[PDB]
């Protein structure tokens, strides 16, 4: 009697999958890995660095620029950026406006095989006189990494497109048993991946891992 | 076996009534819907219980 | 030991002896005096509670008994000793409100 | 409460300073504890509220996942145009009423964000949330801080 | 005869059956209101072939909720050698049942300090928690009852 | 703890997790190898267990330890009832067992 | 729990008579087998059976659901008790 | 570039020792427990489903010349570890006449072929002078924890249903240690340690453990709309 597994999806933002009857205590068998592997394992693409031409420092504040260096870097923490070309690495966006003009992420200078998900991205507010020359630097990888040239600054880097993970596994019968179980499993991601898609990542990558187990090479059993 | 499907369409939408006694105020008597559980005990909600 | 001696459940050794049989439903013993004596063992019988009051012989045939020695457990003892319940493995922790 | 409740180490001894990144240094090399009273420049804050800024709530979160942080330790987090000061372990119960009623500004407004959660101040919570939503919207808070509040107990050591 | 199959003769029945609750534990029967039928019965009992009968069934059969393994019985009847009882009483039979219960949810346990509750939940041993060695725990005590 | 290095294994990271966030709450003397970190928390009567669920450690120590316990006379199965009709009493004419 | 209860609470000068009328709703629904119901096909309150989706067999939930509509009419005295019931049994038999 | 090597020590069939390094941080866990899990639960086995025997009409009888009471000796045969060298068998009824002053053991039942008693030591009834013991004894193959109260039709009347926990699985624990690929400190070095009753091989059940999971796996591959 194989499971009947549904899905439910708003955009690309979020989707619900909810694997119906699973045998006793296997909701949590299947929903704890996939969990953890969708919150590390699941490649993408965050800013890891930024360099300001007037800032010596992350505590620092631009003149002509309402908000200060962090803040600036928590915007960039929200940068959505997907690699079209599976060769691409490390990529460095310059942006120079110094206008008094609202900042969007769209006035990034577009590069070959890189699209930006959130063009309407807030960055900065700029004023008469004012100036912002900036070179961020975008770098493939998986999970979350802190921040841990010269005037670089290191930047706490968001990996993983998936947001937040989170299952409930609950109690339901098929016939006689009343003990089997229904497992529910929510995803958020930013949307350069799809809930589907990352989960259906998480699915191959803990196989591929299973298969690991399939060439043994024999040790012998230590004793006292 | 079919017959717990059959008790599961009566009691769909219906209440009953717990009491524990003794019943102080009206509280010690509340109305639930009934969830049907294997096993020979009541199962009931930990946040009444400070009412009850 | 001594609640499940002056409760008179168990079977004790009444003189230095030899045990000639053993099973679920006796127990046979000879003494240095040579007197032969049948213990009948009380078995899965029902009290006023309903609890089964059963007695499981503990010594087997052809053993050295000496005065004051356990032949038979009573009811709820473990060698001559009160048994009330298990020894198990407890973790103090609240787990899921259960 | 164990999951909004706050962390102070007394090995920091309250030593104040001028440069954010002389504190992370000395934090770096084992002096000062990762919460503590400390004097950086004009104002008092914490190292790991210097060290650690979150854009998003779930960011924190994320990061408390990956064993960065705990809920306990204090970080900086900006939520609903807001830079914040308060813990991980706060923004997760926010959320929880919040997600719970299905309103998230009411849901701030009801909340004392800067408190551990306890029995009075929850109670305060249950009927303000009576008051300010439905009767049934409250039922359903109730079942989530029981949840939740159930969750966080087994697994709080 | 499927609920006559587990009687002996006398209509006892036999040592060492699984009785649940409903089965017959000993067959009786006793004269009915006055050996007068209900006129509306009496013609039903024709159009199936006279099952109109003197006597009705005032068997004891096993409550509900109960039953178990059938261990002892014990028959006892006026006329027979060293047994006598109360006036009126023809016959009494005693039918001794065993049950095994394993522990359940609803179980009492407490220790010899006072702590007492009720198994709330079997947790199967996949899910409980366990020392580095492996090993599961037996039982898990809330510590706010201390 | 002792035979886990005579059959070749050391600490689970999980162990170091699980003492990292006691030596935050108290309970063990920080600078200390972890192998005697253990033998602290032991000490008090408190080990680390795993999360059969999650195979994650519950965050701090736990007390364990052989309880002895009683099964009581109170049993579910002769305290259930539940009636829909029954016999009624003579006079009363209420509900009788 | 049960769909807006606290919209229920605010049709009515007393809950005592959101009871009564619910109540009464739910005899008139079982007394005409649900034939009478100001519900929409796609408003009917279903339940899950192993079969599929059926009709809830329960009159309350049903009458409740109406009541949120406001498509019932309620007070005291709108017409006299007999006439409202032979006009019932008239128009569903 | 790097595929995780696999090691494997084993002692007999009753225990052994599997590790896998490096592994991706977190990834000792993320293995590491669900398959502890389905070790522990959903590997199948063998166990004694019941007991005949001769002039024993239920299990709370007591029999002549016979220390152990019945009871004590389907507690015994509870212990009884039994081996299918064939996959199609399903079912034993093992036969064991004794008589006179022995210490009968699970060696003095009827040899059957293909079907291998891993514990022939192990104590069933301590018999005296005039003691007879007559048994038929029925194993089947199963999974997981099956009351007796749970038996169907039974082969004879006098048949005593037996609890019978199948799994083969007596304990499974797993360490995860801190590895190096040199430059990465933080990698996963994953050991799972599987103690067994010798029906199955730690070896046989950590690979069917480890399929249950892939079996597992594949039900996420074909979604329904809602």
């Amino acid at each position: 009697k194989a499971p009947v597994f549904t899905v439910r999806t708003q955009g690309r933002e979020y989707g619900e999958f909810v694997l119906e009857p699973l045998e006793r205590g296997f909701g949590v068998t299947l929903g704890n890995p996939l969990r953890r592997i969708l919150l590390s394992s699941i490649p993408g693409t965050a800013v890891t660095s930024v360099y300001i031409e007037d800032v010596l420092h992350e505590f620092s504040t631009i003149p002509g620029v309402k908000e200060d260096v962090v803040e600036i870097i928590l915007n960039l923490k929200e940068l959505v950026v997907r690699f079209l070309n599976p060769s691409l690495q490390t990529v460095t966006l310059l942006l120079k406006a110094e206008g008094p003009k609202e900042v969007k992420a769209r006035d990034f200078l577009p590069v070959a095989d890189v699209e930006i998900m959130n063009p309407d991205l807030h960055i900065a507010t700029l004023e008469e006189g004012g100036r912002l020359n900036m070179e961020v630097r975008v770098d493939r990888g998986v999970g979350y990494v802190p921040a841990e040239r010269i005037n670089a600054i290191p930047v706490d880097a968001v990996f993983s497109p998936v947001r937040r993970v989170a299952f409930q596994v609950e109690d339901t019968r098929l016939g006689q048993r009343t003990d089997l179980d229904k497992l529910t499993l929510r995803i958020w991601t930013d949307g350069s991946v799809t809930p589907l898609e990352a989960l259906n990542q998480a699915v191959e990558i803990l196989r591929e891992h299973l298969t690991y187990f399939s060439n043994p090479q024999a040790a012998a059993v230590a004793a006292p | 076996d079919e017959v717990w499907d059959a008790l599961e369409e009566v009691i769909h939408g219906k209440v009953v009534l717990l009491n524990r006694a003794p019943t102080l105020h009206r509280l010690g008597i509340q109305a639930f819907q009934p969830v049907l559980v294997e096993g020979q005990s009541i199962q009931l909600h930990p946040l009444v219980c400070e009412a009850f | 030991e001594r609640v499940v001696r002056d409760s008179l459940a168990a079977l004790y050794a009444e003189e230095d002896g030899e045990v000639a049989k053993v099973d679920g439903n006796r127990i046979v013993v000879r003494y240095e005096d040579g007197r032969l004596v049948e213990y009948p063992l009380r078995r899965f019988y029902r009290s006023n509670q309903g609890t089964a009051l059963d007695q499981r012989p503990r010594v087997v045939v052809g053993q050295r008994v000496r005065k004051g020695d356990l032949l038979a457990d009573g009811p709820a003892s473990e060698n001559g000793f009160l048994a009330l319940g298990q020894n198990v493995l407890v973790a103090i922790m609240p787990f899921d409100g259960y | 409460y164990y999951i909004t409740q706050v962390r102070k180490e007394k090995k920091g001894a309250g030593l104040e300073f001028a440069t954010p990144e002389e504190a992370l240094a000395a934090h770096e090399r084992g002096e000062v504890a990762l919460n503590a009273p400390i004097k950086v420049a004009g104002r008092e804050t914490s190292v790991g509220r210097l060290k650690y800024v979150f854009a998003n709530p779930d960011e924190a979160l994320l990061a408390v996942a990956h064993g960065i942080v705990d809920l306990q330790d204090v970080v900086t987090v900006r939520y609903m145009g807001k830079r914040l000061e308060t813990s991980p372990g706060r923004i997760l119960f926010a959320r929880i009423v919040a997600e719970a009623v299905e309103d998230e500004k009411v849901a701030w407004e009801l909340i004392q964000l800067d408190v551990p959660q306890e029995k009075n101040s929850l109670k305060d919570l249950v009927y303000q949330a009576f008051l300010r939503l439905g009767m049934e919207k409250t039922a359903r808070l109730l079942d989530a801080l029981k949840y939740y509040g159930f969750t966080f107990s087994t697994t709080s050591g | 005869e499927a609920a006559l199959r587990d009687l002996d003769e006398e209509g006892v029945v036999r040592i060492g059956a699984e009785v649940k609750p409903g089965d017959i534990l000993v067959g009786r029967t006793s004269f009915k209101g006055e050996s007068e039928p209900t006129p509306e019965e009496r013609l039903l009992r024709s159009i199936f072939g006279e099952k109109a009968r003197d006597v009705k069934d005032t068997s004891l059969r096993v409550p509900p909720g109960e039953g178990g393994i059938v261990v002892r019985t014990v028959r006892l009847r006026r006329g027979d050698p060293g047994v006598e009882l109360k006036p009126g009483v023809r016959e009494v039979v005693r039918v001794y049942v065993a049950q095994k219960r394993k522990l359940q949810v609803g179980d009492k346990l407490a220790n010899r300090h006072g702590n007492k509750g009720v198994v709330a939940k079997i947790l199967p041993v996949e899910d409980m928690p366990h020392l580095p060695d492996g090993t599961p725990v037996d039982v898990i005590l809330n510590p706010l009852g201390v | 703890f002792g035979k886990r290095k005579g059959e070749g294994f050391g600490v689970d990271k999980r162990e170091v997790e699980v003492l990292r966030r006691a030596e935050k709450l108290g309970l063990v003397t920080p600078g200390k190898t972890p192998e005697e970190q253990l033998k602290e928390l032991f000490l008090q009567g408190k080990v680390v267990l795993y999360d059969g669920r999650t195979g994650e450690p519950i965050e701090g120590p736990i007390v364990v330890g052989q309880m002895f316990i009683m099964k009581l006379y109170h049993m579910v199965e002769d305290k259930m009832h539940a009636r829909s009709t029954g016999p009624y009493s003579l006079i009363t004419q209420q509900p009788l067992g | 729990a049960e769909p807006g209860i606290d919209k229920l609470f605010g049709m009515v000068d007393s809950k005592y008579r959101l009871t009564v009328v619910v109540a009464k709703r739910a005899q008139q629904l079982l007394r005409h087998g649900f034939k009478n119901t100001v519900l929409e096909p796609e408003e009917r309150p279903k339940m899950q059976t192993l079969e599929g989706l059926f009709d809830d067999p329960n009159a309350v939930t049903w009458a409740m659901k109406e009541l949120l509509t406001g498509r019932l009419v309620f007070g005291e005295n709108l017409v006299p008790e007999d006439r409202l019931q032979k006009e019932m049994e008239r128009l569903y038999p």
